[PDB]
C-alpha cells in the first residue's frame, strides 16, 4: 500500500526483442510453439500441417453438402423416424402428448455415411507407415513453411494449389454458416440460394 | 508540493519526470501498488483513445447518420438496442482481433500504449520535444474526452436527451 | 418423566440416586487408590496387583465409608495431588 | 512502541496517541457521565417507554452507544490513573 | 516413469506404480515440491484460489442454464405446491423402455431438483426461462474474469509480492468493509429494487430499474431521515406471492415470523436484515491501519492483551508472527469458521425457511439439511487436520517464547495432558451413560413393560423455548409471559410475528421437543466430544509423544515408527485426522438421522410415533430405517420399478462402496505385496502375454495410501447410501 | 533410497548392525563410549526401512534413526 | 423455451471459458 512493494523488484516482465517484427502470424506460430510443445511439435494446432489437412477435409465436405443437397431434392435420403422398439430408448427424442418423436432416420443414414468416412480417416491415423501423407509430425520432422498471405500461383496438382483451394473452401464454409446464423435459413437453404436454385430444385 | 494538480500533496514516488502528462495526480497512491507505469498507461492511453472516438461517434450518430434505416435512431443508446445484432458481433469481433495480439504485446513491452499506429507518419522527423508534446496533448484531450463520454452516457440514462 | 433439573421436588427420581451412586463410587475408587499406593511401597508392587493381598484389601474397602472426609483431609496436607514427578512428552 | 507489559498495569501508548495524554481525573467523570447518558438513553428509548417505529429517536440511539464507550474510557481512565497520569 | 511428478524428483525417480499414485496426492501440497520458495508458494495458491472461484461460478452457471433449459421453472411459478421441480434431462442409452416412462417428465425423462433452487430463484425474483439464462450468461462472464485474472496473477510484473500477502491490515479492511458490507449493501439494492416488486407482480428488469421507484416516495425518506416512511404500508396477511393481491409498499420492515402464504421470511425483512449487515460490516471494516495513519495495529492488540496477574503466561505476544508466517493455521481458522457457519445454515434454513414454498418441499429440506450438515462435519475435521499440520511443520516454540515463559498458543502443549484427559473423562462419561440408558429402554421396553423407562425432559432447552416466547411447557418466563420486560420491549416490532410463527404446530420454528430429543442430544454430544478428543489428541500429539518424542522430524503424515517398542501402528498425526473422520461420519449420521426421523414424523402427523420410540434403539431401528425403507427397496422389483429405481441402485453401490472401503481397511499391506508377486510371477512366465510389459513395477498400495483409500470408499459409500435413503424414503413416503 | 542416522547416544552393543537384513549398518572404531565402538550406515542405497535396527536398539529413545525417504526397487524389496 | 440463438451463443461463449482455462492451467505449469 505504501510500506512495502506491491511486486518484487526481482519479479518484473522483460520485453521480448526476439519478435521483432515478425508479422502477426509469425508471432502468434511462435507463441504458440514455445508455450505449447509437444503439440505443437506433433503438428497440432496453428500448423501448416493442420491448416492442409482442414482444407482437404473443407473441400470434401463442400462436396458432401452438394450431395446431400441432391439427395434431399432427389427423393433420396429416406422418410420417417428411426424405431425406438429396434434401436432402443437412445434414439428417442422427446415425448410430447402420447407419442416418441425419435431421431429421423435421414440423419442416421447421414451419419452412417459419416461414419464411414471418418472411420477411414481413423484407419489412414493408425497407418501412419503405409500413407503417403501422415496426419501427424514425426519427431525431427518440421512443419512445412508457412504459404503467406497469398501462396504461390503454381496451377494444377500441386501442393500450392490443394493449400490455396482448401483455405477457400474453408472460408466458404465459414462465410455459409456466418450467413445461416445472421439471416436464419437452413444451411441447405442458403447453399441453394447462392448456387440460384440449380441444388434445391 | 511536488503534485501541479494538486499543488498541496506530496505527490507519490513513481510520478517523476518522464511519461507525459505526470502532473502528480495520485492522491489515493494506486501507484504504489502497481511494479511500474506501463500497464497503467497504456489502460490510461486505451480509455483515452476510446473515449474520443466515443465522443466523436455521439455527436455524428447525433447529427449524421447511415443511409440505411437500422441507422436511424438517434439516441445512441437506443441505437445500441436497435441496431442489429450483426453489425455490434462484427465490431465486437475487429476489436477482439486487434486486441488479442495487443494483449500478447502489453503485458511485457516497455510501451505498451506504442502500438506501431501511424499510417500518416505524423511522428516521423518529429524532435524529442515536438513528440513529448503530441503525447501531452493526446492524454488531456483524453481525459476531457472520458469526462465527457462519461458525462454523455449519463444525461442520457437520467434525462433522454442524448445532447445538451 | 424425569424432572432432573435440580429441584428438590422431584429430588428421589435423579438427586437422591445422584448422591447414592457418588458415595458409593467414591468409595470404590478411594479403596482402589488406597490399595495402589499401599502396595506401591513395598518389595514387589506388580506382585500385589495380580494376586492382590486379600488382609489388606478387605483393611482398606470398609475403610472407604469415610472417603469424603479422607479425601478432604488429604487434599489439605498436599497428599492428594501429584506436582511436577509426573511425565511429559517431549512437547 | 512495545505494548507488551508484565507490571500492574499497561503502558499509556496502548491508549492510543490521543487517549495517551488525557488525564485520568479528566477520562474518570467522562467515562462515568458517558455510562449515565447511555443507560439513561437505553431506558428512554426501551424499558421506560416500549420501542415504536415512530419513535427511535436518534439520540437515544447515539445515546445508547455510549454504554459500550463507557467501558472504554474508565479502563483508560484506570490505565492512566495507574501510569501516574 | 519420468517427468509425471514434475514437483517432486524423489517420486519420478520411483520404479513402482507408487509414482503415480503418490503423484496425484502431492499435487497441491506446494510446500513439501522441490525448488519451492514463499512467494512462488502464495503466488500458485493465488492463481489456484481464482480458478477455484472460477469453477464454483461456472457450476452455478450450469445449474442455471439447465433449470432454464431442460426445467419446468415457468410451469413451477404457477403452482409451486403441486409441480415438482425438474432438475435437467436425461439421455442414457442403457434405459429401457419402463426406465424411460417412469422417469419420464413432460417432454424427456428428467430428474427432479432437491436443490431448492427453483424456490431460491423464485424468491430473489425471477420468473422466466430467459431470467435463469441471463444468470448463467453473466456467471460465465464472470467465471472468465476470474481465470483472465488468475494468468493475469502469474505474470512476471503482476505477481504480487510476500509483504502484499502478508499485509493483514490491508486485507481485513477490505474484506470485511468491501466484501461483506458492500455485498450486503448490493444485495440489498437487489432485495429491494427487484425481488420487492416481483413479488407484488411488477416487474423490474434490466429495463425499467432506472425509472420504476422501489417505494413510492423515492429515497426522500433515507436523505430528509424519515426511515420510518420506508416500513409504513407492509404486506398484508392476505398478500399473493408473486401477485399485487393484498400487497405493500414498504421495503424495509419489522415482522418477524413467516409470510402467511409461503411460510418463508419476509422479503421486506431480509432486505432490512441484509442493510443492518451491510452498515455494521462497512462499519467494521475501518477499524485496522492503513496509510492514513488511523486505525489499528493487530501485532500491538495481540500483545498488549495478556491478563496482569498472570494466567494466559504472556498472552498474545507471539501469535502475530505465528499466524502471517503459517498459511495452515489460516486455514484451520478459516474451515473451523466455515464449518460453523454452514452448521448455523442447516440448523436455521429448516426452522426459519427463507425461500418462498420451501417449507413444503419436504425432499429438498431433507436434502439440503443432510447436505450442509455433511459439509460442516467435513469442514470441521479439515479444521483440526490443518491445526495439526500446523503443528507438525509450521509451529516455531521459539517465537511463541519469551524468556522462559510461554505464550497463550506454546501453553497448549504443557496441559496437553489434562486436555486430553478431560476430553477422554468427557467421551466415555457421556458414551457409557446415553448407551446405558439407552439399553436400559431397550431392555425394559422389550421385556413389555415401558413404564419403567428411564424417560429425563429436556428442562435445560424446554426453558430456552419458553423463553423466546413458545407456550407449551408453561414456563411463563421471558417471552412466554406478557408482562416481563423483555415482551413489553418489542410488543410493538416483532414479536406478534415471531409469537405467531414460534406458536404454531405446522413450522418446523422450534420444534417441540420430549424425552428422544434429550437422549439424541447426549448422543449428538458424545459424538461431537469423542471427535474433538481424537482432533485435538492428533493435533497437540503431532509433534511427539512418549512413545515417539521426535514425531515432528517424520512429517505430518507417515506410516508408522515400526513393530519396535510395542507396535507404533497409526501413530502419526494423519492417522488422528484418519481415525477422526469415522467418529465425523458418526455424528453427523447420528444428527440426520434424529432431524429426518423427527421432520418425517412432523410432515406425517404421527410426532407420537417418535416421542415413543425414540427413546429405545429398536425404536429407532423399526420406525426409521426399517419403516422407511420399504418404498426405496421397491425402487425396482421383480414386478417393475419406479422414479425411484435409481435411488435403490445408489443404495446399494452405497453398501458396496463401503465394504470395499471395509477390504482396505481390515486387510493391510503386505499380504498384497505377496499376491501382486504371484501375479508377476505369472505375467513374466506366461506366453502370448510377455510381449506386453509393464514400465512402472506394480506394487501393493502404500499403508497411507491403503488408510486414503479406506476412508475414501468408507466415506462416499456413507454419503451414497444416506442420500439415497433419505431422499427416496421422504418422496416414496409423502408422496 | 531412506536415511539412516546414528546419534552418539550409541553404547556400540552391536544389536543394530546384526540384525540388519540388507546389511546397511557396520560397527566403526570411536571414542565416545566403553565399548570404543559406533554403528555406522554406509551403505543406505540398500536400506529396506524394516526397522530392525531400531528395534533391537537398548538405547532410551535409540541411537539408530531410519527415516524413510524416496523409494527405490532396492528399498522396496522388489525381487521382480 | 429458450432458442437455438441463446444456446449456441452461450456454448460459444462456453468455449472462450475454456481457452481461458488452458491458459491458466498451463501457466500454473506443467
Ligand atoms: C468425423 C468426420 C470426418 C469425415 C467426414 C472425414 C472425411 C475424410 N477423411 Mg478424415 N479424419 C477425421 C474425421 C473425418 N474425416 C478425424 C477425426 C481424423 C483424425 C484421426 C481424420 C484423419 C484423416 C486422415 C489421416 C485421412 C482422412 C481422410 C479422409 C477422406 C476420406 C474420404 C475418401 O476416401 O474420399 C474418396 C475424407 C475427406 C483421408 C484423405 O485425405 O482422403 C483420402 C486421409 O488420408 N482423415
Ligand atoms: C465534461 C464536462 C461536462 C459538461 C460541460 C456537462 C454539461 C451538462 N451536463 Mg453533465 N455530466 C458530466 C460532465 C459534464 N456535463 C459528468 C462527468 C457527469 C457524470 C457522469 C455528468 C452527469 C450529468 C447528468 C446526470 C445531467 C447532466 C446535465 C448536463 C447539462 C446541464 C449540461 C449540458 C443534465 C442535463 O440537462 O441532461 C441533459 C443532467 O441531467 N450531466
Ligand atoms: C480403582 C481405581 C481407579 C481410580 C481411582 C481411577 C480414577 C480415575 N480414572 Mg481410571 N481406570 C481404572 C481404575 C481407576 N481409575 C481401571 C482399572 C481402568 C481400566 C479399565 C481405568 C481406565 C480409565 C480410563 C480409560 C480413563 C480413566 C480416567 C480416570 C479419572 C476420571 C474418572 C473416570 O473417568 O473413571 C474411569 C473409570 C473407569 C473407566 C472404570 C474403572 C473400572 C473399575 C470400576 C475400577 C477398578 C476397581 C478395582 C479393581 C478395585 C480394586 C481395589 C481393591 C483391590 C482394594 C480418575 C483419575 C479418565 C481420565 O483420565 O480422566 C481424567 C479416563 O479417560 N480411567
Ligand atoms: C473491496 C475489496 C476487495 C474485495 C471485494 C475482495 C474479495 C475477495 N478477495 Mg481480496 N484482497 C483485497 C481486497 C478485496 N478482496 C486487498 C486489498 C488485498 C490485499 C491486502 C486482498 C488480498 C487477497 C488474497 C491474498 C486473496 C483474496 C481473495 C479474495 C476472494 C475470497 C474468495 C471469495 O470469493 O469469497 C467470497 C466470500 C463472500 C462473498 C462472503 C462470504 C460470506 C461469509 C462466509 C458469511 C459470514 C456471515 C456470518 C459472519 C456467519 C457467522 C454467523 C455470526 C452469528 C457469527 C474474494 C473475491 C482470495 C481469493 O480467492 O483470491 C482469488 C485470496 O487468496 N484477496
Ligand atoms: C449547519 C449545517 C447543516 C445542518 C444542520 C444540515 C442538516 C441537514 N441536512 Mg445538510 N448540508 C449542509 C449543511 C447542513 N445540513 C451543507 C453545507 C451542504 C452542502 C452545501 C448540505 C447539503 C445537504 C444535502 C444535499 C442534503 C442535506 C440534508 C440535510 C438533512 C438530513 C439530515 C438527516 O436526516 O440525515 C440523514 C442521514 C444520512 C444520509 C446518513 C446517516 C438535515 C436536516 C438532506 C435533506 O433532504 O434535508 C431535508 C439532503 O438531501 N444537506
Ligand atoms: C479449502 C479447504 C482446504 C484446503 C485449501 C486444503 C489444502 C490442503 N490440504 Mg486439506 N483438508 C480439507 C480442506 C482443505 N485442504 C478438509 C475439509 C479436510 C478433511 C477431510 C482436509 C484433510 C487433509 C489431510 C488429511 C491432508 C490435507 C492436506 C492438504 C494439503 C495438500 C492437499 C493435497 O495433496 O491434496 C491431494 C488431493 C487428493 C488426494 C484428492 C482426493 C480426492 C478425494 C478422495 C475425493 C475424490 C473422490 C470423489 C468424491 C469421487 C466420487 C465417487 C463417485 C462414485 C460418486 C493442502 C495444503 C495434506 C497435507 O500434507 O497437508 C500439508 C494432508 O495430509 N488436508
Ligand atoms: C459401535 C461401535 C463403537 C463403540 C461402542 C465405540 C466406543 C468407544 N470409542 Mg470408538 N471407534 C469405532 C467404533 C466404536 N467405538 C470405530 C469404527 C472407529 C474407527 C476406527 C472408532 C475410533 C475411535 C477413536 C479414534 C476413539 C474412539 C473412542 C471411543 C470411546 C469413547 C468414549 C465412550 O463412549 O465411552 C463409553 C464406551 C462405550 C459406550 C462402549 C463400551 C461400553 C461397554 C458396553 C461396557 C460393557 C461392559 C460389560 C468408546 C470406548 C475414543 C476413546 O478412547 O475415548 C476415551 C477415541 O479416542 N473410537
Ligand atoms: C476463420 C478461422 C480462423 C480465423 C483466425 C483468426 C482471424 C486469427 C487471428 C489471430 O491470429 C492472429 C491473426 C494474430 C493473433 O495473435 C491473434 C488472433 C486474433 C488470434 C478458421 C476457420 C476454420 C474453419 C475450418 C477449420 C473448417 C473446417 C471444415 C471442415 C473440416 C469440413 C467439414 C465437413 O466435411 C465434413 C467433415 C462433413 C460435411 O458433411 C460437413 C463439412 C463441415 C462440410
Ligand atoms: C474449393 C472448394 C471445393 C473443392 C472440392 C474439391 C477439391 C473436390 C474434389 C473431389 O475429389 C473429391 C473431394 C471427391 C470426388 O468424388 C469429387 C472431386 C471433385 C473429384 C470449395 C470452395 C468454396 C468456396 C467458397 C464457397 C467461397 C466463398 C467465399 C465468399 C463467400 C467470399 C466472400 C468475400 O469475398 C467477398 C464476397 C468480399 C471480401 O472482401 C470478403 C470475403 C468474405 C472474403
Ligand atoms: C476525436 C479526437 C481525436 C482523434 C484523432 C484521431 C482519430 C487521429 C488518428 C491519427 O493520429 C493517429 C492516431 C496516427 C496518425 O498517423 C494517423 C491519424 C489517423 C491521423 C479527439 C477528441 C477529443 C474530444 C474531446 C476533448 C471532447 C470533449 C468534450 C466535451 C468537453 C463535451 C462536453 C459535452 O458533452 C457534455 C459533457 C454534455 C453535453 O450535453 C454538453 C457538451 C458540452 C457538448
Ligand atoms: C487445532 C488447532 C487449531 C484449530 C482449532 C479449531 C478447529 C478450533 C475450533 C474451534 C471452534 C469450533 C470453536 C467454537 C466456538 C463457538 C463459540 C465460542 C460460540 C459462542 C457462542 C456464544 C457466545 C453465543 C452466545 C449467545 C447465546 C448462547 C444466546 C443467543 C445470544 C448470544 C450470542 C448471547 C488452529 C488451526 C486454530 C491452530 C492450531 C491448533
Ligand atoms: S532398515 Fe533398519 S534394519 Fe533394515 S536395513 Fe535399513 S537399517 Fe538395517
Amino acid at each position: 500500500g505504501t510500506p512495502f512493494d506491491t511486486v518484487s523488484k526481482d519479479e518484473l516482465a522483460v520485453e521480448n526483442k526476439a519478435m521483432a517484427g515478425k508479422s502477426v502470424f509469425e508471432r502468434a506460430m511462435a507463441d504458440f510453439n514455445g508455450r505449447y510443445p509437444a503439440v505443437a511439435a506433433l503438428g497440432l494446432g496453428p500448423s501448416a500441417k493442420a491448416e492442409r489437412w482442414n482444407g482437404r477435409h473443407a473441400m470434401f465436405g463442400w462436396i458432401v453438402l452438394l450431395a446431400t443437397g441432391y439427395a434431399q431434392a432427389h427423393g433420396l435420403l429416406p422418410e420417417g423416424g428411426m424405431d425406438a422398439k429396434e434401436w432402443g430408448t437412445w434414439v428417442i427424442v422427446s415425448t410430447t402428448n402420447g407419442e416418441q418423436v425419435t431421431i429421423p432416420a435421414a440423419r442416421a443414414a447421414i451419419a452412417i455415411g459419416h461414419l464411414h468416412f471418418g472411420a477411414v480417416g481413423v484407419f489412414a491415423a493408425y497407418s501412419k507407415n503405409s500413407v503417403k501423407d501422415r496426419l501427424l509430425l514425426e519427431p525431427g520432422e518440421k512443419d512445412e513453411a508457412p504459404a503467406g498471405l497469398f501462396p504461390a500461383l503454381r496451377p494444377g496438382l500441386t501442393k500450392e494449389a490443394e493449400m490455396l483451394n482448401g483455405r477457400v473452401a474453408m472460408l466458404g464454409l465459414v462465410a455459409l454458416v456466418a450467413v445461416s446464423a445472421a439471416t436464419g435459413q437452413d444451411i441447405l437453404s442458403v447453399i441453394d440460394q447462392g448456387l440460384g436454385g440449380l441444388l434445391l430444385k | 508540493a511536488q503534485s501541479k494538480a494538486l499543488p498541496f500533496l506530496k505527490a507519490p514516488a513513481k510520478l517523476d519526470g518522464s511519461l507525459a502528462g505526470d502532473f502528480g495526480f495520485d492522491p489515493m497512491g494506486i501507484s504504489d501498488q502497481v511494479a511500474n507505469l506501463k500497464y497503467v498507461r497504456a489502460a490510461e492511453l486505451k480509455h483515452c483513445r476510446v473515449a474520443m472516438l466515443g465522443f466523436l461517434g455521439w455527436v455524428v450518430q447525433q447529427y449524421v447518420h447511415l443511409p440505411g434505416e437500422i441507422y436511424a435512431e438517434s439516441n445512441p443508446l437506443k441505437a445500441l438496442t436497435s441496431v442489429p445484432l450483426l453489425s455490434q458481433i462484427q465490431i465486437f469481433l475487429f476489436i477482439g482481433a486487434i486486441e488479442l495480439a495487443t494483449l500478447d504485446q502489453t503485458y511485457t513491452a516497455d510501451k505498451p500504449w506504442d502500438l506501431g499506429f501511424d499510417p500518416l507518419n505524423f511522428s516521423k522527423g518529429k524532435s524529442e520535444q515536438q513528440m513529448k508534446d503530441l503525447e501531452v496533448k493526446e492524454l488531456k484531450n483524453g481525459r476531457v474526452a472520458m469526462i465527457a463520454i462519461m458525462g454523455l452516457i449519463a444525461q442520457t440514462l437520467y434525462t433522454g436527451v442524448p445532447l445538451f | 418423566h424425569l424432572i432432573t433439573d435440580g429441584r428438590w421436588s422431584h429430588g428421589s427420581e435423579f438427586l437422591l440416586p445422584s448422591i447414592l451412586f457418588l458415595y458409593i463410587s467414591g468409595w470404590i475408587g478411594w479403596v482402589g487408590r488406597k490399595y495402589i499406593r499401599t502396595v506401591g511401597q513395598t518389595s514387589n508392587p506388580t506382585e500385589k496387583e495380580i494376586i492382590i493381598d486379600v488382609p489388606l484389601a478387605i483393611s482398606i474397602m470398609t475403610s472407604g465409608f469415610l472417603w469424603p472426609f479422607a479425601a478432604w483431609q488429604e487434599f489439605l496436607s498436599g497428599d492428594l495431588i501429584a506436582s511436577d514427578e509426573t511425565i511429559t512428552t517431549s512437547p | 512502541e512495545s505494548t507488551y507489559w508484565e507490571g500492574k498495569a499497561p503502558p499509556s501508548v496502548v491508549l492510543g496517541p490521543f487517549l495517551s495524554k488525557i488525564p485520568s481525573g479528566v477520562l474518570g467523570p467522562a467515562s462515568l457521565v458517558a455510562l449515565i447518558v447511555g443507560s439513561y438513553c437505553t431506558h428512554e428509548s426501551n424499558i421506560f417507554n416500549t420501542l415504536t417505529v415512530d419513535t427511535i429517536y436518534p439520540a437515544y440511539v447515539l445515546g445508547s452507544f455510549l454504554t459500550p464507550i463507557s467501558w472504554g474510557l474508565h479502563v483508560a481512565a484506570w490505565i492512566q490513573k495507574m501510569n501516574k497520569a | 516413469v519420468y517427468k509425471f511428478p514434475k514437483f517432486s524428483k524423489a517420486l519420478a525417480e520411483d520404479p513402482s506404480t507408487r509414482r503415480i499414485w503418490y503423484g496425484i496426492a502431492t499435487a497441491h501440497d506446494f510446500e513439501s515440491h522441490d525448488a519451492m520458495t514463499e512467494s512462488k508458494l502464495y503466488q500458485k495458491i493465488f492463481a489456484s484460489h481464482f480458478g477455484h472461484i472460477a469453477i464454483i461460478f461456472l457450476w452455478t452457471a450450469g445449474n442455471l442454464f439447465h433449470v432454464a433449459w431442460q426445467g419446468n421453472f415457468e410451469a413451477w411459478i404457477l403452482n409451486p405446491l403441486k409441480v415438482r421441480p425438474i432438475a435437467h434431462a436425461i439421455w442414457d442409452p442403457h434405459f429401457g423402455q419402463a426406465a424411460y416412462k417412469a422417469f419420464l417428465k413432460t417432454s424427456s425423462p428428467a430428474n427432479l431438483a432437491l436443490s431448492g433452487v427453483y424456490e431460491w430463484w423464485y424468491t430473489i425474483g425471477m420468473r422466466t426461462n430467459n431470467d435463469l439464462y441471463q444468470g448463467s450468461f453473466f456467471l460465465i462472464l464472470l467465471s472468465s474474469l476470474l481465470l483472465f485474472a488468475g494468468w493475469l496473477h502469474l505474470q512476471p510484473s503482476f505477481r504480487p509480492s510476500l509483504d502484499w500477502f502478508k499485509a493483514n491490515e490491508y486485507r481485513l479492511n477490505h474484506h470485511l468493509s468491501g466484501l461483506f458490507g458492500v455485498s450486503s449493501l448490493a444485495w440489498t439494492g437487489h432485495l429491494v429494487h427487484v425481488a420487492i416488486p416481483e413479488s407484488r407482480g411488477i416487474h423490474v428488469g434490466w429495463d425499467n430499474f432506472l425509472t420504476v421507484l422501489p417505494h413510492p416516495e423515492g429515497l426522500t425518506p433515507f436523505f430528509s431521515g424519515n426511515w420510518k416512511a420506508y416500513a409504513q404500508n407492509p404486506d398484508t396477511a392476505s398478500h399473493i406471492f408473486g401477485s399485487g393481491e393484498g400487497s405493500g409498499t414498504a421495503i424495509l420492515t419489522f415482522l418477524g415470523g413467516f409470510h402467511p402464504q409461503t411460510k418463508s421470511l419476509w422479503l421486506t425483512d431480509m432486505a432490512h436484515h441484509h442493510l443492518a449487515i451491510a452498515v455494521l460490516f462497512i462499519v467494521a471494516g475501518h477499524m485496522y491501519r492503513t496509510n492514513w495513519l488511523i486505525g489499528h495495529q493487530m501485532k500491538l492488540i495481540l500483545e498488549a492483551h495478556r491478563p496482569p496477574g498472570g494466567r494466559l503466561g504472556i498472552g498474545h505476544i507471539g501469535l502475530y508472527e505465528t499466524i502471517t508466517n503459517s498459511l495452515h493455521f489460516q486455514l484451520g481458522l478459516a474451515l473451523a469458521a466455515l464449518g460453523v457457519a454452514t452448521s448455523l445454515t442447516a440448523q436455521h434454513m429448516y426452522a426459519l425457511p427463507p425461500y418462498a414454498f420451501l417449507a413444503s418441499n419436504f425432499p429438498t429440506q431433507a436434502a439440503l439439511y443432510t447436505h450442509h450438515q455433511y459439509i460442516a462435519g467435513f469442514l470441521m475435521v479439515g479444521a483440526f487436520a490443518h491445526g495439526a499440520i500446523f503443528f507438525v511443520r509450521d509451529y516455531d516454540p521459539a517465537v511463541n517464547t519469551r524468556n522462559g515463559e510461554k505464550n497463550v498458543l506454546a501453553r497448549m502443549l504443557e496441559h496437553k495432558e489434562a486436555i486430553i484427559s478431560h476430553l477422554s473423562w468427557v467421551s466415555l462419561f457421556l458414551g457409557f451413560h446415553t448407551l446405558g440408558i439407552y439399553v436400559h429402554n431397550d431392555v425394559v421396553v422389550a421385556f413389555g413393560q415401558p413404564e419403567k423407562q428411564i424417560l429425563v425432559e429436556p428442562l435445560f432447552a424446554e426453558w430456552i423455548q419458553a423463553a423466546s416466547g413458545k407456550t407449551l411447557y408453561n414456563f411463563d418466563l421471558l417471552l412466554a409471559s406478557s408482562n416481563s420486560p423483555a415482551s413489553v420491549a418489542s410488543s410493538q416490532l416483532w414479536l406478534p410475528g415471531w409469537l405467531s410463527a414460534i406458536n404454531d404446530g405446522k413450522n418446523s420454528l422450534f420444534l417441540p421437543i420430549g424425552p428422544g430429543d434429550f437422549l439424541v442430544h447426549h448422543a449428538i454430544a458424545l459424538g461431537l466430544h469423542t471427535t474433538t478428543l481424537i482432533l485435538v489428541k492428533g493435533a497437540l500429539d503431532a509433534r511427539g509423544s512418549k512413545l515417539m518424542p521426535d514425531k515432528k522430524d517424520f512429517g505430518y503424515s507417515f506410516p508408522c515408527d515400526g513393530p519396535g517398542r510395542g507396535g507404533t501402528c497409526d501413530i502419526s498425526a494423519w492417522d488422528a485426522f484418519y481415525l477422526a473422520m469415522f467418529w465425523m461420519l458418526n455424528t453427523i449420521g447420528w444428527v440426520t438421522f434424529y432431524w429426518h426421523w423427527k421432520h418425517l414424523t412432523l410432515w406425517q402427523g404421527n410426532q407420537v410415533q417418535f416421542n415413543e420410540s425414540s427413546n429405545y434403539i429398536m425404536g429407532w431401528l423399526r420406525d426409521y430405517l426399517w419403516l422407511n425403507s420399504s418404498p426405496l427397496i421397491n425402487g425396482y422389483n421383480p414386478f417393475g420399478m419406479n422414479s425411484l429405481s435409481v435411488w435403490a441402485w445408489m443404495f446399494l453401490f452405497g453398501h458396496l462402496v463401503w465394504a470395499t472401503g471395509f477390504m482396505f481397511l481390515i486387510s493391510w499391506r503386505g499380504y498384497w505385496q505377496e499376491l501382486i508377486e504371484t501375479i508377476v510371477w505369472a505375467h513374466e512366465r506366461t506366453p502370448l502375454a510377455n510381449l506386453v510389459r509393464w514400465k512402472d513395477k506394480p506394487v501393493a498400495l502404500s499403508i497411507v495410501q491403503a488408510r486414503l483409500v479406506g476412508l475414501a470408499h468408507f466415506t462416499i459409500g456413507y454419503v451414497l447410501t444416506y442420500a439415497a435413503f433419505v431422499i427416496a424414503s421422504t418422496i416414496g413416503k409423502l408422496g | 533410497s531412506h536415511t539412516v542416522k546414528i546419534y552418539d547416544t550409541c553404547i556400540g552393543c552391536t544389536q543394530c548392525v546384526r540384525a540388519c537384513p540388507t546389511d546397511v549398518l557396520e560397527m566403526v572404531p570411536w571414542d565416545g563410549c566403553k565399548a570404543g565402538q559406533i554403528a555406522s550406515a554406509p551403505r543406505t542405497e540398500d536400506c529396506v526401512g524394516c526397522k530392525r535396527c531400531e528395534t533391537a536398539c537398548p538405547t532410551d529413545f535409540l541411537s539408530v534413526r531410519v527415516y524413510l525417504g524416496g523409494e527405490t526397487t532396492r528399498s522396496l524389496g522388489l525381487a521382480y | 423455451m429458450i432458442y437455438d440463438s441463446q444456446v449456441y451463443i452461450a456454448l460459444v461463449i462456453a468455449v472462450v471459458a475454456s481457452v481461458l482455462a488452458i491458459r491458466l492451467g498451463a501457466t500454473l505449469y506443467n
